[PDB]
């Protein structure tokens, strides 16, 4: 819950 | 008049200005009286073409990001920072570019934290600049990068000292694309003035924000009609990085007509 939720998720995935 | 009563109705719902509304019916009427017959069906098409012809040519819309430095400036609270983040996210993630930030917004409280937290998420460096020199310096550090997204403090640009302030902080000499940012929720008479004040600064594109937030786009049309440049982006929500999009003059006019 954060206007950046999606972006955060995208960066988490990159890291993976 | 038959379908022209309908066309008159459309124009009503869009928030266009009277002068314009009228002059559109003139052109419409003119064309149709002297050239074939228009149905209740095919009006809208012709109508939209006419409006579209009042907007800058398409090659002046949807200019892509190429320049090294990308600057947004605009009204207070319009969504500049949020939009900068979106733009940057696209450059890195979708287009795979080396990006970095400069912010110039020392004035408003937590504006730096704001952009910082975006830069941290994106794992990009960020320089705060109080002066053109610092900015020029920052340029040295970021010489190895593809794009530097530059944020700025929103001001009451009706008053022109801030135009001065801005000009005295940003080197527009550079490889730089500059976007004027306005809120789709703003009154035309307000924007009109802002755009005048920005006359002495090299704006490349408009960005209109919060189109998700307004009932009519007539006000925005009205501005664009009196402008030599088109719109590079529009924003339609608070979510980064999804809620951004681009439009062609036609695509825009379709939105105008519900
Ligand atoms: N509804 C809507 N809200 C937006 C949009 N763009 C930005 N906002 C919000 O407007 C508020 C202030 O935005 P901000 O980027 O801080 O404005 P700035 O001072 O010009 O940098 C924040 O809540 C943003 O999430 C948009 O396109 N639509
Ligand atoms: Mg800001």
């Amino acid at each position: 819950y954060d206007q950046a939720a999606t972006l955060r998720a995208k960066m988490e995935k990159r890291e993976r | 008049p038959e379908p022209l009563r309908k066309a008159e109705k459309l124009l009503q719902e869009t928030g266009i200005k009277e002068s314009t509304k009228t002059n559109t019916l003139k052109k419409l009427l003119r064309f149709s009286v002297e050239a074939g017959g228009l149905t209740e069906e095919n009006v809208v098409g012709k109508l939209q073409e006419i409006l579209c012809d009042m907007l800058p040519s398409a090659d002046k819309w949807q200019e892509p990001i190429h320049s090294k430095y990308i600057v947004l400036f605009g009204s207070t609270g319009a969504g500049k920072t949020t939009t900068l983040a979106k733009l940057a996210a696209i450059s890195m993630l979708e287009k795979h570019k080396k990006i970095a930030f400069i912010t110039t917004d020392t004035y408003r409280i937590a504006a730096v934290e704001q952009l910082k937290t975006y830069a941290e998420l994106l794992q990009a460096p960020l320089e705060v600049c109080y002066t053109k020199e610092e900015f020029q310096q920052a340029k040295e550090l970021f010489s190895e990068y593809d794009h530097v997204f530059v944020d700025t403090a929103g001001r009451n640009f009706k008053d022109p000292q801030y135009i001065d302030e801005l000009k005295e902080t940003i080197p527009f000499e550079s490889s730089i694309q500059s976007f004027l940012v306005l809120s789709a929720t703003a009154k035309y008479e307000d924007m009109k003035h802002i755009v005048k004040r920005f006359s002495s600064v090299p704006v490349n594109q408009y960005i209109f924000t919060k189109i998700d937030e307004t009932t009519s786009l007539g006000s925005v049309f009205n501005i664009l009609a009196e402008s030599k440049i088109g719109v590079g982006f529009m924003t339609n929500g608070q979510n980064v990085p999804e809620d951004i999009q681009t439009v062609s003059p036609l695509g825009f006019v379709r939105m105008l007509c519900r």
